[PDB]
RNA sequence: UGGGUGGUGGC
């Protein structure tokens, strides 16, 4: 059935024609043995758990950084100029929550595969760069903000400067973005994780680096692969499931044997 | 007949060719091969045009094999001769059965049944000709023939002439 | 369709990416209608003559590629796998040139 | 070296291996068309190295291939059943 | 090099250009016209030219050489002939097809009953499709009944206003029925294939156009065969019943019952013919060229043979699990293979496989003779082919080959700079492994060699749980590249560090298996303790403990 | 007719391991025939590890010809493309 | 072997087979009439290509036997001997002054171009015998095409 | 160094 699907240097999906299948191949770039489940953090809990994790606040004293951690920490209470920084970047992750909660992952269940674990790359700077030390740091909040957007723009999945080409582009990674987003926060970093300046940088280049070593390779014969890898589960395995459920969904049937319906009723 | 013609030579190169002067190898080559050679479907190719300048392209490695494969497209002169084309020539031999006429690249031939009854081969006349009274076809003479049959061997073309129609004779 | 595939593969606690299983539900509607995965199916398409001889009904199907002038471009694998060539994939979805610019750095 | 041996090969797509296993180490077999018709009639005396493709009076156009003998005898089945596999070396649209 | 050298350069095919046969293209390709039904002269030495056998299509002999293309039986490819029948016949193969396009069109002149007036055929005229141009072409025609002396003053299209008659099929016999007129008799007839064949000599290329045929490549009156081919004798070559007496191939005995029923076709109308003679010993013709192509038909017996058997048709030749195409092309039978029962042995690295001995000694691998491998190739040489680690060949650079258990002289033997020696199969080569039947893409890995005796094949036992083998007695293969370009490809993608992950699943799938893990299950509990002594080995084991106990 | 200029390309600047393994295996069957080697050699005699020992610098006088679909082809030379 | 772009001659009819049509394509696709040369012409070009190939082996610093000494095989140094005296003896125009307005003066099929320029001749009656193909063309000045072809004809 | 049928056994 598959055995010509070849994934060309466009990142997209056709025949020996030319019938285009999938724009972009599994619908992100993404090989498909390179992914882990992960959790973005950012679905679950309540306002409540949100707005205390990382809602900064550079006017009260106390929901600031406990200046422990800083070097600088002389020079920042009161700054209104770095609270809109920090506004907007709350406004962008109250902007990720409704994304993450009302568009994609609409029930919340939180764990999804998703490409290179950032995770592992933080705790092994850490014990790379014996991260304990309780301990001031010389790593401002600004250098934080403009490192996490000016990575957000530097995940090329499709390149080149067409209209599409940078629509398909924004289409491609909100959700990888979104997990950035949802992990590298400022009050997580700066409180939580207690890193310094030089591990963030290695951090950012190697997030770049392997997530481009996650891309699709071109000429990858995903429908071969896919149809064994579909059928190999098949070899080890009151509605019909099994074999038979798999042979009608797949010879489509006009007439399976027992079909149904999943009604919801409404609210009231 | 001359003409300027488009031509290109396949050339296939075997990798311990694949050194520092590999352009310059496969521009001699293509003289080697292809100035003086005939076919039947182009003629005599005669010389190659610039042939120092030609564009060899990329060697496109033929995969299973590691040799390299290169169109070596380039312009000639190039001459074939047709059936009815009248052309001037200088006859080499004369004989019993006619006389042999260098056109350019080939030799024509000029049996006695295409040559005017007026023409009579004289052995004895040193040197030896076709003669008439006004008309004298020795070895070396100018003669205007008419080609009337081209056979080619793909190698060397052979073209059989007639003197036997207006204006084609002695000049 | 996609639902139906994780389900009734993921009854028995089994796990499936999700690209593979997409994959076979876009392919499945390509053309604005299911095309079923028998000769129906990929017969039915006006694809590479000897790719879809080489499923089944290979007789008939021969016969229509005589029978009505078809010109296969044989961009097909199983064409090119029956007629000895390199594939268009892996190695072979791609010639290699030499190079007159690096051939020129070179001494 | 059967079919789902060559599907495991298309899933890994290194297809140079597939050449080798089904041109190489096999009935690897030689033969030769005429370009103009397009067919495989081309009788060929070597040493006195002459072709004539004797449904058309070709003699130049004329190249040879590299198919599996059973490809060939695919070939000859048909044109023994009426069909005309044509192979022409060139893409024509 | 494995082939004789030619002048015509090598490119690979690019288009498929399919397509029929004229009767003209068929008489005008071959070198022989078929006449005789005997295949030996009168059973002398060098059966009849004239009768099946010629000469001069190909000699299935291996002493004669072919007196056609002068070269011997490796190189000639052979030779189509052809049989003039007498009586033109169908096809077996498009009578449905036919049967459409004698529903189509006009039985007096030869046009289509429909044109460009009626604009819904206006609209199927513009499609780019042809199938189902012909599609909607054969729909809207269906209908139409009549074939219009007018256009559908007198605008006389080209028909005579007699009707156009019913197509029924019966097998290879056609029955058309004119409402030959409202009602009086109508007369079903066979539909004798001569008359089609003169009815199809008189369409206009446009009415090819339209219809769903092509003139240069499918002309509709090349659908019925009035010469029928002969192929080559390399496709039905005698076999040796008991090495003297040649039992034929099955398309030789049909050639000839074919040949048989032309000349008794050619006997009747050269006669006093009693008329239905004539029409037995003619259907007798369609029923042999029938049977030459197919012998499936449905509603009719099968044509048998002297043993009681079917005969092996060229359709039969073709379908099936075991035809040309699954059972020769798409996949065969290879060389280089080997195949053995298996062992476990964990004393290894995860990418190493046992090789007993005589198995390397039987394959091999052309190595290239380059500038830095010259004194091994020549020891290798020097241990010839009964001493592993050796060397089988030397091919030449022109095509020699001295098998060097037939050569006395290997002292004196100085090797050029880019012969080919194949030597055995030595350790550390790229090998293929793979078990019946693969499932995923794993189930064929890359491995290396290492050489062992005791002949079994042997593993780590972590490569268990992708191919599925347990150690009952599986059968793993063994295929070898012959080639420095495939094992490259080999060595970078199919071997077994690469393809770890699977993509089924995203997660490893080869792992631990039965002794190693319910051990070190049983070590590492916590109250486990161990002398230092013990422990001197255990990390001595370990191949990369850099020389350091811990505390 | 087809061909794109090498300022409009759009393709991935990778190599990736396909494009990998069939440089290796052409690489090395030059270098089998006798093609001289550009790097040292020190134990790697095999023609496998000398191409591998070529491509960790990144000294390979090769061109991709990456068809595009829809005949194009973007002449990408191994120089430039980041080795993987 | 050797093959070109394009993928019953009688030069009395102008038939000149499949390779010699009117309309000609470069290597670049582009469209061009085809390049049919008089002797005069052919022996420019012959004899420019030859020792401008001789230059550029020597990196930038006369004879026929010597100029076709510059071709590679004695099967090349044979044809273009014969070649370069053929022309050298009976190419009217033997320099580029003459050719070019031999050029502008006949600047109509190629093929005729080239032989009026080949073929000397006295009146209009000899050119419509030897070039069958000027019959119904019916645009003469032909004789002073003729006359001042004579006259540009140098001596010998 | 036969074909072609058919049977039993291995994973
Ligand atoms: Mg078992
Ligand atoms: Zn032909
Ligand atoms: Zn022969
Ligand atoms: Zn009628």
């Amino acid at each position: 059935a598959l055995e010509d699907i070849m994934v060309h240097y466009d990142g997209t999906t056709r025949n020996s024609l030319g019938d285009i299948i999938q724009f972009l191949y599994g619908e992100d770039g993404l090989d498909g043995t390179q992914v882990e489940r992960q959790t973005i953090d950012t679905i679950p809990g309540s306002d409540k758990a949100f707005h205390k994790r990382y809602y900064v606040d550079l006017m009260d004293e106390k929901n600031s950084i406990k200046p422990d951690v800083i070097e600088y920490a002389a020079d920042i209470l009161g700054d209104v100029e770095l609270q809109k920084e920090l506004n907007s970047e709350y406004e962008q992750l109250v902007s990720d929550r409704k994304f993450l909660r009302e568009i994609v992952f609409v029930n919340g269940d939180h764990n999804w595969p998703l490409p290179v674990n950032l995770r592992r790359i933080i705790q092994n700077a850490q014990q790379i760069f014996h991260l304990d030390r309780a301990k001031a740091s010389d790593l401002t909040i600004p250098e934080i903000i403009h490192g996490v957007r000016d990575l957000c723009k530097k995940l090329f999945v499709l390149r080149g400067e067409n209209e599409l080409i940078k629509e398909a582009q924004q289409n491609a990674t909100s959700l990888f973005q979104c997990l950035v987003r949802a992990r590298l926060a400022t009050r997580r970093i700066l409180e939580e994780f207690r890193l310094n300046r030089d591990a963030f940088e290695w951090v950012l280049g190697t997030i770049e680096a392997q997530f481009q070593r996650s891309l699709v390779h071109p000429g990858e014969m995903v429908g071969v692969i896919a149809a064994q890898s579909i059928g190999e589960p098949a070899t080890q395995m009151n509605v019909t499931l099994g074999v038979p459920r798999l042979k009608e969904i797949l010879n489509v049937a006009k007439n399976i044997k027992t079909p149904a319906l999943t009604v919801y009723l409404d609210r009231e | 007949m001359f003409f300027l013609k488009d031509l290109s030579l396949i050339l296939t190169l075997h990798p311990s060719y694949f050194g520092p002067q590999m352009n310059q190898y496969l521009r001699e080559k293509l003289l080697t091969d292809v100035e003086g050679t005939c076919t039947g479907q182009f003629g005599y190719i005669v010389t190659v045009l610039d042939g120092m300048n030609i564009d060899v392209g990329k060697g496109r490695i033929i995969p299973g094999s590691g040799s390299a494969e290169f169109e070596v497209k380039y312009r000639a002169v190039v001459w074939k001769p047709f059936k009815g084309e009248v052309v001037d020539a200088i006859v080499s031999n004369v004989s019993p059965i006619g006389f042999f006429a260098d056109v350019g690249p080939l030799n024509v031939f000029v049996s006695t049944r295409l040559i005017p009854d007026n023409l009579v081969y004289n052995p004895s006349n040193s040197p030896p000709a076709y003669m008439s009274n006004d008309e004298l076809i020795t070895k070396g003479s100018k003669v205007r023939l008419k080609v009337v049959g081209t056979r080619t061997d793909v190698n060397e073309i052979y073209a059989i002439g007639s003197i036997k129609e207006d204006f084609l004779g002695a000049i | 369709l996609y639902k139906e595939i994780l389900n009734v593969i993921a009854f028995d606690g089994s796990y499936v990416n999700y690209r593979h299983m997409a994959l076979l539900v876009d392919v499945m509607t390509s053309r604005g209608y299911l095309m079923a995965i028998t000769r129906h199916g990929i017969n039915r398409a006006d694809t590479g003559a000897l790719m879809r001889c080489s499923f089944e009904e290979t007789v008939e199907i021969l016969f229509e590629a005589g029978a009505a002038a078809e010109l296969d471009d044989c961009r097909g694998v199983s064409e090119n796998v029956m007629l000895g060539q390199l594939a268009p994939m892996g190695t072979g979805a791609f010639d290699v040139m030499i190079d007159e610019k690096l051939l020129t750095s070179l001494p | 070296f059967g079919e789902m041996e060559r599907d495991c090969m298309i899933a890994h797509g290194a297809a140079g291996f597939l050449k080798e296993r089904l041109m190489e180490a096999s009935d690897a077999f030689r033969v030769h068309v005429c370009g103009i018709c397009g067919l495989m009639s081309v009788i060929a005396n070597l040493k006195k190295n002459q072709f004539e493709c004797r449904s058309c009076k070709n003699k130049t156009n004329i190249y040879q291939l590299h198919i599996p003998y059973a490809a060939k005898l695919l070939f000859q089945e048909l044109m023994a059943m009426n069909i005309a596999p044509r192979l022409y070396t060139e893409r024509s649209g | 090099s494995q082939f004789p050298y030619s002048s015509a350069p090598l490119r690979s095919v690019k288009e498929v250009q399919f397509g029929l046969l004229s009767p003209e293209e068929i008489r005008a390709i071959s070198v022989v016209k078929i006449e005789y039904p005997e295949i030996m002269d009168e059973s002398r030495q060098r059966p009849r030219e004239g009768g099946l056998n010629d000469p001069k299509l190909g000699s299935i002999d291996r002493n004669f050489k072919c007196q056609t293309c002068g070269e011997g039986m490796a190189e000639c490819p052979g030779h189509f002939g052809h049989m003039e029948l007498a009586k033109p016949v169908f096809h077996i193969g498009f009578i449905p097809k036919i049967k459409k396009v004698c529903e189509c069109i006009c039985m007096n002149c030869g046009k289509l009953l429909l044109d460009e007036t009626n604009p819904t055929m206006a609209q199927a005229i513009r499609i780019r499709d042809p199938k189902k141009r012909f599609n909607a072409v054969w729909q809207l025609c269906k209908t139409k009944m009549v074939c219009e002396a007018d256009a559908p003053k007198v605008v006389s299209r080209g028909g005579c206003g007699n009707t156009q008659p019913v197509v029924r099929k019966d097998g290879m016999k056609l029955w058309g029925t004119w409402k030959k007129s409202r009602d009086a008799q109508p007369e079903r007839k066979l539909l004798t294939p001569g008359e089609i064949l003169n009815v199809f000599k008189h369409i206009s290329p446009e009415d090819c156009f339209r219809l769903g045929f092509n003139e240069d490549y499918a002309r509709p009156e090349w659908m019925i065969i009035t010469v029928l081919p002969v192929p080559p004798p390399q496709v039905r070559p005698s076999i040796a019943m008991d090495e003297t007496t040649q039992g034929q191939d099955d398309l030789t005995h049909k050639l000839s019952d074919i040949l048989k029923a032309n000349i008794n076709v050619q006997k009747l109308e050269m006669d006093g013919s009693p008329q239905h003679i004539i029409n037995e010993v003619e259907q007798l013709l369609q029923f042999h060229v029938a049977t030459y192509m197919d012998n499936d038909i449905a509603g009719q017996p099968q044509a048998l043979q002297k043993s009681g058997r079917p005969v092996k048709a060229i359709r039969a030749r073709l379908k099936g699990k075991e035809g040309r195409l699954r059972g020769n092309l798409m996949g065969k039978r290879v060389d280089f293979s080997a195949r053995t029962v298996i062992s476990g042995d964990p004393n290894l690295e995860l990418d190493q496989v046992g090789v007993p001995i005589s198995i390397a000694k039987t394959l091999s691998y052309p190595e290239t003779v380059t500038q830095y491998n010259i004194h091994r190739l020549t020891e290798y040489v020097r241990n010839g082919p009964n001493e592993h680690p050796g060397a089988k060949y030397v091919i030449r650079d022109n095509g020699d080959r001295i098998d060097l258990r037939y050569h006395k002289r290997a002292g004196d033997i100085v090797l050029q700079y880019g012969w080919k020696v194949e030597r055995h199969l030595m350790d550390d080569d790229p090998v293929l492994f793979n078990r019946q039947p693969s499932l995923h893409k794993m189930s064929m890995m890359a491995h290396r060699v290492k050489v062992m005796p005791y002949s079994t094949f042997r593993l780590n036992l972590s490569v268990t749980s992708p191919y599925n083998a347990d150690f009952d007695g599986d059968e793993m293969n063994l295929h070898v590249p012959q080639s420095e370009e495939t094992r490259a490809e080999l060595s970078q993608l199919c071997a077994v560090p690469l393809q770890i992950v699977s993509p089924q699943s995203n997660k490893p799938v080869m792992g631990i298996v039965q002794d190693t893990l319910c051990g070190v299950r049983k070590m590492t509990l916590r109250d486990t303790f161990i002398e230092y002594e013990q422990v001197m080995n255990m990390l001595f084991w370990v191949p990369s403990w850099d020389g350091v106990v811990p505390q | 007719e087809l061909a794109i200029l090498k300022e409009e390309r759009t393709t991935t600047p990778y190599l990736t391991k396909y494009e990998r393994a069939r440089i290796l295996g052409t690489r090395a069957l030059q270098i089998s025939m006798n093609a001289p080697v550009l790097v040292d050699i020190e134990g790697e005699t095999d023609p496998l590890q000398i191409a591998m020992k070529e491509l960790s610098q990144r000294k390979i006088p090769l061109v991709i010809r990456r068809y595009l679909p829809d005949g194009s082809y973007e002449d990408w030379g191994c120089d430039e493309l980041i080795v993987d | 072997v050797s093959t070109s772009t394009v993928g019953e001659e009688n030069a009395t009819l102008l038939r000149l087979g499949p390779e010699f049509a009117l309309k000609q394509y470069d290597h670049d696709g582009n469209e061009h009439d085809l390049i049919a040369l008089s002797l005069s012409e052919s022996r420019l070009l012959i004899r420019e290509a030859l020792k401008a190939r001789s230059r550029a082996r020597n990196g930038g610093v006369i004879d026929d036997d010597e100029l076709a000494k510059v071709t590679s095989g004695a099967v090349a140094n044979g044809v273009v001997k014969k070649t370069l005296d053929y022309l050298n003896t009976f190419a009217r125009f033997k320099d580029e002054e003459t050719c070019t307005a031999v050029d502008q003066l006949l600047h109509l099929h190629p093929f005729e171009i080239a032989q009026l320029s080949s073929l000397g001749c006295e009146d209009v009656d000899e050119a419509i015998t030897l070039i069958p193909s000027l019959a119904a063309k019916k645009e003469v000045n032909l004789q002073r095409i003729l006359d001042e072809l004579n006259r540009l004809e140098d001596p010998y």
